[PDB]
RNA sequence: CGCGGGGUGGAGCAGCCUGGUAGCUCGUCGGGCUCAUAACCCGAAGGUCGUCGGUUCAAAUCCGGCCCCCGCAA
RNA sequence: GUCUACGGCCAUACCACCCUGAACGCGCCCGAUCUCGUCUGAUCUCGGAAGCUAAGCAGGGUCGGGCCUGGUUAGUACUUGGAUGGGAGACCGCCUGGGAAUACCGGGUGCUGUAGGCUU
RNA sequence: CAGGGAGGACAGAAACCUCCCGUGGAGCAGAAGGGCAAAAGCUCGCUUGAUCUUGAUUUUCAGUACGAAUACAGACCGUGA
RNA sequence: AACUUUAAAUGGGUAAGAAGCCCGGCUCGCUGGUGUGGAGCCGGGCGUGGAAUGCGAGUGCCUAGUGGGCCACUUUUGGUA
């Protein structure tokens, strides 16, 4: 035959790697260029914002790297736009820009910053950069985490950097990754850039499937059908939400009741029982031999 | 006669542990560190910037000045019957704080702990560590038991 | 009552050519991949040089190409009648895959020209299961477990209810 | 042709093997290091005898093999060709040098590779032979005339141990009884109770 | 045992450092020329490069341990 | 009780096989018009919600391997200091202190930081 | 990655394609050691931080030079969102 | 000896307070979600003098001779010695 691979001086022999890197969710080389701080600091808070896009949800935080392990200071999520008025559609690109709006928004109300920074209310997608004011504290700064995602021009990781950038945070970002910026050219279209955010690139694609067939759109879209979403008024729909996100940004935790106290789970069987378990088995194998002779 | 090396003979004291290769923990760059630290060196083989003097392994010193990715410690060798306090910069993977010193720091509070409580109450407390003083006179109890014997074995041929 | 994403799919056909020789010989059959898989398809270079059959290191001697979709499921009907719905023991692979050569292009049904000639080609088909995309992402890789394998011997009795290929000893 | 053994006797340098720093070195004189009737199970030889070494020197490749044919030389003459297995415990790997001349002197003075040796301290066993209980006075006399081809002195002893293995042979006829040693032909293997169960059915079935 | 150097169709040779194509003198064999030999003419084969291993995209080529011969060191 | 996002320590966490997963969640999954990229929408990116715990993932089990931690090995090997100790030497013994590591035999098989859910 | 197994006309021990295992057993310009796996290795894109100028320190040390290097400072840049 | 998962004894750094803690406040052109962080300045309160033993310490000039060494326990290189 030949040599087998896995014998136990393999085992003897391997080291495993960090937890999170088994799992595929960390990127320890690019979190040593991330979020650690330069050591003339002295425990200066070093703010990066991490923007995940998950298959139904999207999840925007801005934390700092903390000994015991990075503190989140701030948190939205997708799933709370039902409550500013949009339903559905909570993956897109411009769900992206609003749960970065949102966390934009929050975390200047709890810092007392709420009046000062406004950012852009009138949405262009130009490139816009949040200034400090002399007299007054400065504006926040953080950086983006982009995590494993793979940043190519038009990815929703920059759409909640464009959310985040409106919303009065001095993120340094170069508008080459945002949707609209033409390759061959090498020239940025704010207008193209206006249709992602203010979803109308969706828009296209569900009057496009009113002239192919009737069929496709149905199994597409429905919950569009549902909630009753019709590409007319998608662009007045995101409008309402932007102003509705600015006016009340601050978060409410749902209560929680009282739990029952019961495992769904699969105790640990304990050594007395797993001592047992081969007195029996070692019984009965006797046993049953004894039948056969 | 040998040669002049910056790393002659690091062969084992630069090289990492057994199953302790591949990334640095990120917890050493995110420790902070003042002017004054006590701190002790240790080389490490993965970052080959800023790595100390072999002469530097093992060696415990103060910080005095801090950059953005080092620090700089002042520390003792002995070069030929004196003793020169010389100052190196030494990179953060290569750094530990000592726990040397903590254990005076700590210490000293139960020592400011002990004085102002029990001042009120005038009970004079020991401060002052005293070496393990010989023991006093104590009784042992045989109950039951008499003290068995004990037997030189005989001698046999192991081999 | 099995679970319906337990059903046996197709990942991928992967079809190539050969020729062991770059220059005319070999960009003749590349346009055979291209008319018959509808694709534009991608050269495949030597390893290193071996002096007995004429190549060299880097070089170019064979053209291979991939095809997904109701296409592979189309050009896999059209092989099997080139060898009229029968396969060996050992064409089978023990992780669920097979795949045979057949002897030239011209039995799928394209006309031969001169300006072209005549090539053989070879295929392989690999099997797969909803949820063989974990292995190969890049955000949360990681292995499909023991019982969402396909083995050798549920790869070739999905190719007996299927395709009513009888597998002969051979 | 060679030196005497008296020069390279004591354990003076550091271990010197062949390696690719110490290369030409020429073969050592002994090659079959076990004899007689080596293709035998466990429970016909139970005696097993020793010659335990008593100071911490060299024996060269030579020695060895010289006594190695008088131990068989004996043996063979006594109990037959296949009434024992000799075990010699002891391989040559220490490579010793001459420093070869034909003037220089000791102007770059580096030995050749003149010959395998080999390091043994006291309480080391060189030489073991398993045999039937009945042949025992045998194996001290066969020993004792290869005593005489080794340098200084050394002593001849009767092993507790069932044969070559690690057990006791008063224990060894347990262990089989209720099955803790299986006989892996002319050595033992212990079988512990931390391994599956599976294999625990196979012995017990 | 040390340094400088060589081994290659049957006898002698080239071709290596700057590797991409192995040539030539004599010689062996077959036919022709002559009554026959020689001479001459026509045609064809014969070169793992001493062994092992590495290298380069490839080793006769570049490198290291080892067999023989010529004369050298003591 | 448990999950997700970002982590700290980096196998008590890994590996092999099997079993169970209420709710949310994570995912599998449905397509290529737009952003984007490939021979191929397989990967990546983009747009979604018909089906599902099959897989990923969580938990548990194996007289499991590995890993971690103990006993034994053993006051053994070794070693600071000492003798007008022994021995021809090789080496050995004693006083004074310190003190290992295999084989073998036991126990365990992830804790925890911030934010946000679910079991209402 | 080295390597191994299993398959597929030529194709065999190896020419090319596919699947699985694979802690590095490959590779990093070289001799050796240390170090490195979403990299320091392989492949692409863009560039010239291989640019200019003060100081301080380490290495041999006499604690002097040369060479090499280490943390900085001021500019001008490259690259990447 | 140019292998190592383990791994001593001997050994090599550092600490055992008054130049130490605990407060309050100013300055900064350094860093900025935030009198954030750091550094420097002040002012104030704490003496059981915070292990054993032993000993007065610190410091500046001028400067001869020396720069062939050898032997002894233990470790060890070359060499048979």
């Amino acid at each position: 035959f030949v040599k087998v691979v896995k014998n136990k001086a393999y085992f003897k022999r391997y080291q495993v790697k960090f937890r999170r890197r088994r799992e595929g969710k960390t990127d320890y080389y690019a979190r040593k260029r991330l979020v650690i701080q330069d050591k003339n600091k002295y425990n200066t808070p070093k703010y990066r914002m991490i923007v995940r896009v998950t298959n139904r949800d999207i999840i925007c935080q801005i934390a700092y790297a903390r000994i015991e392990g990075d503190m989140i200071v701030c948190a939205a999520y997708a799933h709370e736009l039902p409550k500013y008025g949009v339903k559905v559609g909570l993956t897109n690109y411009a769900a992206a820009y609003c749960t970065g709006l949102l966390l934009a928004r929050r975390l200047l109300n709890r810092f007392g910053m709420d009046k000062i920074y406004e950012g852009q209310v009138e949405v262009t997608g130009d490139e816009y950069n949040v200034e400090s004011i002399d007299g007054q504290p400065g504006a926040f700064t953080c950086y983006l985490d982009a995590g494993l995602a793979r940043t190519t021009t038009g990815n929703k990781v920059f759409g909640a950097l464009k959310g985040a950038v409106d919303g009065g945070l001095s993120i340094p970002h170069s508008t080459k990754r945002f949707p609209g910026y033409d390759s061959e050219s090498k020239e940025f279209n704010a207008e193209v850039h206006r249709k992602h955010i203010m979803g109308q690139n969706v828009a296209d694609y569900m009057r496009y499937l009113m002239e192919e067939d009737e069929d496709a759109y149905k199994k597409q879209f429905s919950q569009y059908i549902k909630n009753n979403v019709t590409p007319d008024m998608m662009e007045e729909m995101y409008k309402k939400a932007h102003a509705a996100i600015r006016e009340n940004p601050v978060y409410e935790k749902k209560p929680k009741r009282e739990v029952k106290k019961k495992r769904w789970n699969r105790p640990k069987m304990s050594l007395a029982q797993k001592k047992d378990r081969v007195a029996q088995k070692k019984a009965s194998f006797l046993r049953a031999q004894e039948r056969a002779a | 006669t040998n040669t002049k090396g910056k790393r002659r003979g690091t062969r084992y004291m630069f090289s990492r542990p057994f199953r302790k290769h591949g990334v640095v923990p990120l917890a050493t760059y995110m420790r902070i560190y003042k002017k004054g630290d006590i701190v002790d060196i240790k080389g490490m083989g993965t970052v080959q910037k800023g790595m100390p003097h072999k002469c530097y392994h093992g060696k415990t010193g103060r910080v005095y000045n801090v950059t953005q990715h080092a620090v700089g410690i002042v520390v003792n060798k002995q070069v030929k019957g004196k003793i020169l306090a010389k100052r190196i910069n030494v990179r953060i993977e290569h750094i530990k704080h000592s726990k040397s010193r903590d254990s005076f720091l700590k210490r000293v509070k139960e020592n400011d702990q002990k004085k102002k409580e029990a001042k009120e109450k005038g009970t004079w407390v020991q401060l002052k560590r005293q070496p393990a003083p010989p023991r006093e006179a104590h009784f042992v109890r045989t109950n039951g038991k008499e003290p068995e014997l004990l037997e030189p074995i005989p001698y046999e041929f192991m081999a | 009552k099995e679970n319906p994403m337990r059903e046996l799919r197709i990942r991928k056909l992967c079809l190539n050519i050969c020729v062991g020789e770059s220059g005319d010989r070999l960009t003749r059959a590349a346009k055979v991949l291209e008319q018959l898989t509808g694709q534009t398809p991608v050269f495949s270079k030597a390893r290193y040089t071996v002096r007995s059959f004429g190549i060299r290191r880097n070089e170019k001697i064979a053209v291979h190409c991939t095809v997904r979709g109701a296409k592979a499921e189309e050009i896999l009907e059209k092989g099997l009648k080139v060898r009229e719905y029968e396969l060996r023991k050992n064409n089978f692979s023990d992780t669920g895959n097979f795949g045979f050569g057949i002897q030239e292009h011209i039995d799928l049904g394209i006309k031969y020209d001169p300006s072209i000639g005549i090539y053989g080609l070879d295929f392989y088909v690999v099997l797969g299961r909803p949820g063989f995309s974990i292995a190969d992402k890049k955000r949360r890789t990681g292995c499909i477990g023991a019982k969402h394998r396909i083995s050798k011997e549920e790869a070739m009795r999905w190719f007996q209810q299927k395709y009513d290929g009888i597998i002969l000893p051979g | 042709g060679r030196r005497p053994a008296r020069c390279y006797r004591y354990c003076k340098n550091k271990p010197y093997p062949k390696s690719r720093f110490c290369r030409g070195v020429p073969d050592a004189k002994i090659r079959i290091f076990d004899l007689g009737r080596k293709k035998a199970k466990v429970d016909e030889f139970p005696l097993c005898g020793h010659m335990v070494s008593d100071e911490y020197e060299q024996l060269s490749s030579e020695a060895l093999e010289a006594a190695r044919i008088c131990a068989n030389k004996y043996m063979v003459k006594s109990c037959g060709k296949d009434g024992f297995h000799i075990r010699v415990r002891l391989h040559p790997f220490h490579v010793i040098r001459i420093n070869k001349m034909l003037q220089t002197g000791m102007r770059g003075a580096f030995g050749k590779p003149q010959g395998t040796v080999a390091r043994v301290h006291i309480g080391q066993v060189i030489m073991s032979i398993r045999t039937k209980l009945q042949n025992k006075e045998h194996v001290v006399e066969a020993l004792r005339r290869a005593k005489f081809k080794f340098p200084g002195r050394q002593k001849i002893h009767i092993s507790k141990k069932w044969g070559f293995t690690k057990f006791n042979a008063d224990e060894f006829e347990d262990m089989v009884a209720e099955k803790r040693l299986i006989p892996d032909g002319c050595g033992v293997k212990y079988i512990p109770n931390r391994g599956p169960l599976d294999k625990w059915r196979a012995l017990h079935s």
